[PDB]
């Protein structure tokens, strides 16, 4: 079952890391009435806010990631997490870390023969899913500071997350049985 | 017009819906993390059984008895995963706290667009028991009939 | 007027009627799923787990009382029952404890005569205990001296 | 003149004293039945030792955990047995929901004869959970002193 | 102005402190009394109970955390430790959920933001644990290596 | 004794059918003030309503179970609900588990060489015993949507749900004892 | 050390019997405002109410159980309550379980022989608490159908369950110590 | 390794010894809004008050441990509780039980053969420890009968307790080394 462990294993890393990259660059994670102009329904990203409908259907504008006046720097934790939420670090780690888990499981399959490869692949994958969690946890707060909706780029990133975390189960496994097999194959020969 | 009831699954009104995909989504990842943390390493493995119980199952298992405030028969031993049941045991105090403050209030408000609880403002709990126990059911006849056809098939 | 019995004034009498049924038809569902199978019992004649129906009741009834319990389902069918199970203690209960909190608050100490008849059915369930349990004894003592003889 | 806090033990003041007085007595009366009911019959019994674990002091750590809804290493197997757990069980969770529906209120209000809560009004719960560790440890000495004494006149 | 961490807002900063050094006296003591006599060890050497530091760090935690344990005190001194740090839970515990209550009274549902923090602990500790258990690994591969030479 | 068991399943299956098709066909489910004609004391069940006091009583009309409201702003659980009620689905279904489980229990004597019947028939008592829990529910959620009480009829499908789980735990009883005897006479 | 937990039990079974018997005889069970005329400090029991201090110090008047007038029958569990209240019934069973108890205990020190009789005993020690419990929850209760206190009788009949409950539990000690012994002799004669 | 353990348990103890001592000795437990002579910032300790701003910066002040008030209705817990934040006993017995320790560790660098001192010295330092515990929650009490802020002594007791109780834990984990190996010779 190795075979069929190992494609499961990269179709499923294939997947969440295509899903990842789709919902970082598209810009359908938000439904709300708003502006493209420098109140009509728009859908935003990470990145741009564009408009739907109307006379300016189409027309995108980056995200002012510092709304209002005055530039308040009273609170060091709204700063830190508007910061945060600017740069998008999270996901853009994940999507680092899914591609570094695709990679080890890439070089384990020309090795065969380092099974710390498949551990590297996994716990890249794990880290990968909670580094997606805290992005999804510090996008909603940062919007949380008028009926709104999550486009299909969010419910892409929670996928990806979810599938990541299925295959860090899969090479988790795949370690522990390669493992097993070398232990038995030293206590038969022994 | 009339006054709206709460609706049949409002028993998870006192929560956000972000709340409660951000909680499976922990669910999730304590219980990865937890089977990761336990049975990885080869010095915890003696064909070969492991020193502790905590498969990815067993792991679901014990992460779920501790959000609904239960106990499974198993406990972590380890650091690494002490620590993942400690934090998930402190996430659980805060969250439960937090949604049980107010379920009745919750349960019973009227909207517009003391008195005891009734039992349609529980109905759909008892929906749910009721539709999990028949999926029990179902799941449990077709693994003996699955095993029945592999036992007779096994014999001719 | 209150009576003796106000402590299940939170709660309608529906309520506690589906519950009592609901605890029943849990106890059921899992004594089968674990039971029934001929491939979890392995060679009297020994099973894999411990849920018979008086385990699986004692189980339910831990479960909903928030006392916990010294078995635990391992199969998939049997947690299904008790994950629901678990879901179904955790609403009602917390509703219960909510309403309860709103009752009271209609700070006045609670008297003895708002607990009276939760005290009364703790004595008839100790006396009840008692009377089986000699009972038991007795009839085991009577067959024993049929054994003798 | 100055409103009176609450006292050092305000944490016993959502109950009335006849209250506190009948949950000792029903206490003790659920460890002693549970013991009569668990040990009582020679035909639980194998120099010989019995089928279950419930002697009298395990009878009232048993009953104590409950009550304090914690658990122990322990629960009754037999039908006696368990009709005494579930109704002390029972008992449990009625006082205990009762107990705790407003405790935060009761350890606040300011007598004349939302606030964050403050270390004065659960310093008598520290100042008992300090004087259990004392006693603890020196009951623990004391059994110590008392065994070496035993052994070194054993000895001699 | 409500944080990320406005959960801790029911009790004071002096009960949090005070908290984490009676649990830590708690299970020091716990595990004195439970190890310190050598009539408690039997025959390496093995002790009667499985109580040591780490041990009863552990029973405490879950003490406090309404979570149980699978383990429990046997003896005399430990089971004053293990009742009155009960009873120190049931109280502060309560309290906390009581002061909680009042504080979201103050029906509207929460929100992600008022839980963010909870989160940010949660996956902070997961991380926390991967790291050690990696370390540990890494500690007993070389160790091995070593031995191999 | 496995006749015995044999005597008190087919006695409890008999028992909760019959309990269950008279609460179906009977109409003492509730009492309630109520109008039996197109506000006296009024007995009802899962069809028709008549009262019992008075020039009206003796009277039945059927239970209007889609009343001519204004009917705006009505949600699709509420529909679903009061159809589900007036079309009684669940206590017919649990009477024809009943009848099922029964059938099995009868068809099980004349091929005792099959041991799948008995399972099966317990699988029936406990599905019986489910229905008839969904439809109490449904029944008593449907009634809220201020004095009443539930009559005979209503205590009646309750003992039926009770007796119909003591009897599927007695058929599960029964075939595991039939598989362990199978499997003592294998093997020796 | 079957004399020494013997004397216990017949003391302590003495002692809780003489208890309750004073409890249930004397007349300083509460201490509240009333008259004993046919308001001033007066102690009651659970049959007569009696005057302290004042122009009528020591004059005892029985208590009216039925206290109001136009003899409400609108409720049965007042009625009940208050027709077990004034028959103390539970206070006379327990003085009565405990006098089957003593006497239990007496007739096997003189058969010696037959082990029920320990058994008996015990059964009926904790079965005189659990009455007790119960008549002092019913006192109490029907009180509450002005500060007051409680006098001597009734932490007599407190002090009395207590005893009853130690000395059922002696007792059940007895009897398992007693069929301990009886086995262990019938093993080592077979 | 035993020696190891004795050099840390011996680390330890002075560690947490010096940070109590400085603790009770310093003017640092708290910051708030107070007068120094007889409204300005001020720290202060538990014996002694003083501003730290304006031109009364540097005057220190005892404090008043029983202010000229009313008086009346004052109940005995609150002048017990504030007889002992005035006398700051737990405090001072936690240096003494520290201290003491330090001397049984010493005592058993100077009598290797006798192991009950080893015991003693634990018991010492855990006691130390909840001495602490009950002091800080009397000064806290005290501080009670807006804003304020704690200082260094008040974390440099907080540390002591800390560092008591580990060193504790470690003396008790010799002691039961020594144990061990008393028996494991004995025995062999
Ligand atoms: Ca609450
Ligand atoms: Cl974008
Ligand atoms: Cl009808
Ligand atoms: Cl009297
Ligand atoms: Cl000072």
């Amino acid at each position: 079952d190795r075979g069929v462990q190992m494609l499961l294993t990269t179709v499923g890393a294939f997947a969440a890391f295509s899903l990842m990259t789709i919902a970082v660059g598209t810009d359908y994670w938000l439904y709300s009435r708003g502006v493209c102009k420098t109140e009509v329904m728009t859908h935003s990203g990470l990145w741009r806010t564009c408009c739907l409908e109307g006379n300016f259907k189409g027309l995108c504008k980056q995200i002012d990631h510092f709304p209002e006046d005055a530039d308040y720097e009273a609170d060091t934790a709204e700063y830190f997490l508007r910061a945060v939420r600017a740069s998008s670090i999270f996901p853009i780690l994940s999507v680092i870390l899914l591609f570094m888990g695709g990679l080890c499981i890439a070089a384990s399959e020309f090795y065969k023969t380092r099974h710390n490869i498949i551990l590297s692949a996994g716990i890249f994958f794990v880290s990968a899913g909670l580094s997606n969690i805290i992005g999804i946890i510090v996008y909603i707060s940062a919007n949380a500071g008028n009926s709104y909706s999550y486009g299909w780029s969010f419910y892409f990133g929670a996928l990806s997350f979810i599938i990541a975390e299925m295959v860090g189960v899969l090479a988790v496994h795949m370690f522990i049985d390669r493992h097993k097999q070398l232990r038995a194959t030293a206590r038969a020969t022994d | 017009p009339q006054k709206s009831k709460p609706g049949v699954f409002s028993f998870l009104d006192p929560l956000a819906y972000e709340i409660w995909m951000c909680i499976v989504f922990a669910y999730i990842g304590v219980s990865v993390v937890l089977f990761l943390v336990s049975r990885f390493s080869p010095y915890e493995w003696h064909s070969s059984e492991s020193t502790n119980e905590f498969g990815i199952f067993n792991s679901l298992w014990f992460s779920l008895g501790a959000f609904m405030q239960q106990g499974c028969d198993i406990s972590p031993r380890s650091l690494s995963g002490r620590i993942v049941g400690g934090v998930w045991w402190f996430f659980t105090l805060i969250i439960i706290s937090s949604y049980t403050a107010n379920l009745a209030a919750f349960l019973t408000v009227e909207r517009m667009v003391t008195s005891a609880l009734s039992l349609s403002n529980v109905a759909g709990v008892f929906y749910i028991l009721v539709g999990g126990l028949g999926l029990a059911m179902l799941v449990a006849l077709i693994e003996f009939c699955y095993k029945s056809r592999a036992e007779a098939k096994r014999m001719k």
